[PDB]
């Protein structure tokens, strides 16, 4: 796993708590 | 898979944890002095209102509803400022933490924009600490003056002030972030006025996030915002 | 909804209708239902 | 498909929003008379309790706990205002649109009830200023005056104002909506006592709806509902 | 196949729910004096703190900030006496609902921690209110002195007040269950300081449920508990 | 959500099971999840 | 949600990644997911 | 589609929006 | 259905409705 992947889930993940 | 970045985030999150308390700490010890920069424009339109009131007719001040309502804001106010002052070491770790994860063209975009909107939001704040809140406070008190008596309390003023500074700031750099980018080919004057539509719901949502769930504050908080849109128009239209 | 009410839901609605209209309603709802589709793909990914 | 009916929604929003902006701007010319007269009631029940309190011993009034509560409650008022002003078109746009989506044997039913809803809410909001809200607010002053001081702030009074008018309105249509439906053979004695189990579960769901997350505020709001369920009881029986 | 035991959770609440409102009726019968207890602290904080300062220069009372205050306030005193009263009626009822729903080996358990934690509740409860508000109330309204005017409303205090003596039972109750378990040879000194990773995280959650959604409260909410599980620490550890 | 808490749902389902009670509480719940499956329904046919 | 703020959210992940750390936040989820979805297996259960 | 199943799903929509 | 099991679904019903 490389670093864009990281912030590109953890992204989404700070999105998905903000639905 | 997560462990060798999950190690740097914990790393990064310890030492602006720790700055942020250092902030604190430091700002705790001068509580005194940071409330009284808050609360001297409130002062000083009291006093003017009083005067204007004395006028006319030939009291208000700053109160404590909650038993602990002085601590609070002591505490609130101490962490905001010591966030504020360990801002550097945050965005420092933040950026060294993002730094590898983007593109060799991305940096070369960032960092002139953090810098810039960074100043910007310092201009912002100072403006507004010192040119719009003194006309503001004065205009707000006098409205209420020949109905209700201002006995205005901190709890909800430290609110109020905060949210007028970092509206203040946003509010200037969002004109000179369009303008960064309407320097880069990116955005022009048509391109402003094609995603209006969607400009204007993604500032309504963004006013709904913002304020309490009255209608009424979302809308006074969505105009200002649509008049931004409309400066950053003429911005881009003569960039 | 973390400060939202309904009665912003229904003002954002009343934005939408008013200035997007017959068109750029429907598209504007399908790519924003797109985009969290795509988001709950990455998600899925990440959960892998 | 849903192209000749979304376009006919946006034509009558667009209509029914300017009513309201029209009712905004015309109600904030004349702010000061809709204040006072929301206010007229506090100042009443003030002075007469301050009358009382110097006639036991041988002071509060209204007050702004916000810099800028007053500019806030002015638009408040406004807005509230404006909304009832539009009311009117609001209800004509609204009827127009969903009058060709309704059948020939359901008009003829919706206007007489709309036409009397109206009037028994104009009859409830003036019932509640005229006849209630004097001596209420009369006994809620004089509740708390010999342990506390009076310094009623106007940020939630209008809120409360607004709340008991409405309710008022409400708890008045409510009782004649129950004669409207007894008279056409549909809701009978029997049939409104078999219901009261799922009743008393809506009522407590519209307490929750309406009030803080208090329990105490639910039950307070829920026992005028199960009175005015109870009073529609007797108004079916008696029909 | 639920029926055999949902008639029992219907008239086990309906008996809590009728002591309940016996409570509550008991309660608004002696509201003055329970209404008196709990501003008593207040009242001497804000009399000694008037001597302070005019003892420095050589005012602040309690007051009502809404038209129904005092009687939402009274209101709530007496519910939440009544279901303080309830309490023995409700817990007999919970047990008899749940004692045949337990193995035989576990009432043995429950039985003495119910009695001790009730205790230590009081206990804790008490010595808020005798030792701990007293000093708490005077430096807290001693600290916004020289700045602010300590007009306290009877609304927030309430609130305030039981937050406080409830925190104040359960930090007695949780040391003293600590040692409970830790006489049964169930929790060990490294047994508790292996959960201490998980612990931080649910004394978070546990703040973050029990604060509004500012971080401040949450932190200042955390750190009691931190201190109250460091305190369980020596407290298995001397066991 | 929207004005409402886990108090308040605990003192609805007092009420439920205080008054319709052994029966009529089934029912009750029954009938819910068939309105609420029928909501659905509607709104996947509108989605077509 | 019920008094609860976003921020908040960061506050405990923020505790939870600084405590826990590269270990025992993988294995902290799982067990998390594990508990809700057997909660979820018991709420089908009592559904039959 | 006619009117009263735009206001079908509409109201349907609303009550979503609500649960 | 036994005591036990009520505890249990009641239990986790809550939890569900705390989520």
């Amino acid at each position: 796993m490389q670093r864009r992947d990281f912030l590109k889930y953890s992204v989404a993940l700070g999105v998905a708590s903000a639905l | 898979s997560m462990k060798p970045h999950l190690a740097e985030l914990r790393q990064r999150l310890a030492i602006s944890v720790l700055a942020v308390f250092v902030g604190f700490i430091i700002a705790f010890t001068f509580h005194n002095a940071i409330l009284g920069w808050i609360t001297k424009p409130l002062n000083n339109a009291l006093i003017q209102v009083g005067k204007i009131v004395e006028k006319r007719e030939m009291n208000g001040m700053i109160t404590t509803h909650q038993v602990g309502g002085a601590f609070f804001v002591a505490l609130k106010v101490s962490f905001f400022a010591g966030i504020l002052m360990a801002m550097p070491v945050i965005l420092w770790q933040l950026w060294l933490f993002i730094a590898p994860g983007l593109y060799d063209n991305e940096k070369k975009m960032v960092l002139p924009f953090v810098v810039g909107g960074s100043v910007m939001f310092l201009i912002g704040v100072l403006f507004a600490y010192y040119v719009v809140t003194p006309f503001g406070f004065q205009f707000l008190i006098t409205f209420g003056s020949f109905l209700y008596t201002p006995l205005i309390n901190i709890e909800d003023y430290v609110g109020f002030f905060t949210k007028i500074l970092i509206g203040f700031g946003i509010a200037f750099e969002l004109p000179v972030v369009a303008y960064f980018l309407a320097l880069l080919g990116l955005i022009t004057d048509k391109t402003l006025k094609d995603y209006f539509k969607y400009a204007i719901v993604i500032i309504f949502l963004l006013a709904a996030f913002l304020t309490p769930p009255d209608v009424l504050t979302q809308l006074l908080m969505a105009a200002p915002l649509i008049l931004l849109y409309g400066l950053s128009i003429l911005i881009v239209h003569y960039v | 909804m973390f400060g939202m009410g309904f009665s912003e839901i229904l003002v954002i609605a009343l934005v939408a209708i008013l200035f997007l209209g017959p068109d750029k309603l429907p598209e504007a709802m399908v790519q924003i239902a797109k985009f969290f589709n795509s988001v709950r793909k990455t998600i899925n990914e990440a959960k892998s």
